[PDB]
């Protein structure tokens, strides 16, 4: 396969804020409206992510803009997308992309999203390629639009859809749909979420709780990734691809040390950054979301040497 | 076949002429009907289909009607380069199956 | 879009024979549309052969010419046969390699097939 269409683009990504997200629970510990206090990776508050789009109609008549890149990985990655009509599946994360390094190649092929870390070969524009079988009447996914070759394999696994429907809503939702993805000591751990979001397209003030989903023995490094897509054929008129739109958001995490405010049945809500600002450094030293009038003494600054 | 066209039918160049095809209700009266080219042994290519789709590629020139069971190809334009058979087909469910007629060899005078 | 591969090649098959007719494509798959056939004698006009059904799922066959003309398919290999037997005199003519499309009626066909002649 490895049937390729660059299609490149220009303009500058289009930016973001996120204001309060990417809190995910770092421990199966039940706590109950506690303040506690860690530093982790983490996508800081007031953070600049990309609202990138796999596919952008800037209308004329038609125009689909397959722009989306390899990305790296960096030191953590977090995701979010509205995709009412589902175009995105997995991403295929790694570090050649190629074979020589194994590759984490999520597809939520429905409904059974069969996770793997193998060994593959990644086309040079992969994405997943659904088309009609015309026996049994189904619309199958043709995987190898992604990858040619599938060998060496190292792990496999299989769970329930985390890409999940509700619709019938015509909108007021757009089922904005997240996910976290960190690398580290062995285990790659994958967060979820779905909240509604009435909004056009940005995110809201809300806070955004992301519970581990699985916590796999991965043991390999992923410096660069892209994500995955499923598009389709069609049939004579004035071949079909890029099945409606497509915009994601991505922003890169970092250590930073968070005080999380549980609540009675252990939902957090409010979470705040220690170095966000002045003003947030303190209110970690006290450990309370209630700061009482006075004065309070943060952490010391030092001059640096030139 | 089981439909009503002439064998063949001329006019002289640049002018406007059209060809129809005379059907049934069995066979024009609920189904679309589709119009197609051959130049002499070459491949058969699809001129219009539901007598209101140009396929891609096709001179703007064309159009089509269906009235009742009748269904002419609008020809418009004519060129020294456009003498061949032109040939109707529309969906049977008589026989359940595809039908055409004879076909109408123009010749541009 | 599209385009594809030859209906047969060059068959000659001199009377007492059959010959399968084998069609593949190229830009699509196999069973994501329909394939379809007409013979055209020379000199002469078109007649329907063959052919998928969009409704019902089934692959039709021409009720004149039925079960003297059988089709299989291989979805992989892109390589649809057609079989024709019994070889009789009006019968030696080219027979096209068509496709519409099986989602809807599409009585519009593939933009066009090479053709191939027989022999009887
Ligand atoms: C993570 O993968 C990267 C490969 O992308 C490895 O980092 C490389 O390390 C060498 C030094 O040994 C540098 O010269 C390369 O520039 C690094 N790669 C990049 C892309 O900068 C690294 O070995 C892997 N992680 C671990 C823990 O070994
Ligand atoms: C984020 O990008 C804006 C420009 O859109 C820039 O002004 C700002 O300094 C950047 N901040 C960070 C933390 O990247």
């Amino acid at each position: 396969q490895c049937v390729n269409l660059t299609t490149r683009t220009q303009l500058p990504p289009a930016y973001t804020n996120s204001f309060t997200r990417g809190v995910y629970y770092p421990d199966k510990v039940f706590r109950s409206s506690v303040l506690h206090s860690t530093q982790d990776l983490f996508l800081p508050f007031f953070s600049n992510v990309t609202w990138f789009h796999a596919i952008h109609v800037s209308g004329t008549n038609g125009t689909k803009r397959f722009d989306n890149p390899v990305l790296p990985f960096n030191d953590g990655v977090y995701f979010a997308s509205t995709e009412k009509s589902n175009i995105i599946r997995g991403w295929i994360f790694g570090t050649t992309l190629d074979s020589k390094t194994q590759s984490l190649l999520i597809v939520n092929n429905a409904t059974n999203v069969v996770i793997k870390v193998c060994e593959f070969q990644f086309c040079n524009d992969p994405f997943l390629g659904v088309y009609y079988h015309k026996n049994n009447k189904s619309w199958m996914e043709s995987e190898f639009r992604v990858y040619s070759s599938a060998n060496n394999c190292t792990f496999e696994y299989v769970s329930q859809p985390f890409l999940m429907d509700l619709e019938g809503k015509q909108g007021n939702f757009k089922n904005l749909r997240e996910f976290v993805f960190k690398n580290i000591d062995g285990y790659f751990k994958i967060y979820s979420k779905h909240t509604p979001i009435n909004l056009v397209r940005d995110l809201p003030q809300g806070f955004s709780a992301l519970e581990p989903l699985v916590d796999l023995p991965i043991g390999i490094n992923i410096t660069r990734f892209q994500t995955l897509l499923a598009l389709h054929r069609s049939y004579l008129t004035p071949s079909g691809w890029t099945a409606g739109a497509a915009a994601y958001y991505v922003g890169y995490l970092q250590p930073r040390t968070f005080l999380l405010k549980y609540n009675e049945n252990g939902t957090i809500t409010d979470a705040v950054d220690c170095a966000l600002d002045p003003l947030s450094e303190t209110k970690c030293t006290l450990k309370s979301f209630t700061v009482e009038k006075g004065i309070y003494q943060t952490s010391n600054f030092r001059v640096q040497p030139t | 076949s089981v439909l009503t066209q002439a064998p063949s039918v001329s006019a002289a160049p640049g002018q406007k002429v059209t060809i129809s095809c005379s059907g049934s209700s069995s066979n024009i009266g609920n189904n679309y009907v589709s119009w197609y080219q051959q130049l002499p042994g070459t491949a058969p290519k699809l001129l219009i289909y539901d007598n209101n789709k140009r396929p891609s590629g096709i001179p703007d020139r064309f159009s089509g009607s269906k009235s009742g069971t009748s269904a002419t190809l609008g020809i418009t334009g004519l060129q020294t380069g456009d003498e061949a058979d032109y040939y109707c087909g529309t969906w049977d469910s008589s026989l359940s199956a595809v039908v055409f007629g004879g076909g109408t060899k123009l010749t541009v005078l | 879009e599209v385009q594809l591969l030859e209906q047969s090649g060059a068959e000659v098959k001199k009377p007492g024979a059959s010959v399968r007719v084998s069609c593949k494509v190229s830009g699509y798959t196999l069973p994501e549309v329909a394939m379809h056939w007409v013979r055209q004698a020379p000199g002469k006009g078109l007649e329907w052969m063959g052919g998928f059904d969009p409704e019902d799922g089934e692959t039709m066959y021409a009720q004149k010419f039925q079960g003297r003309v059988t089709m299989t398919e291989d979805t992989s290999t892109d390589t649809a046969y057609m079989e024709l037997s019994s070889l009789r005199s009006e019968d030696t003519a080219v027979y096209y390699c068509a496709t519409t499309t099986p989602f809807s009626s599409s009585y519009w066909f593939d933009p066009w097939g090479q053709g191939t002649l027989v022999t009887v």
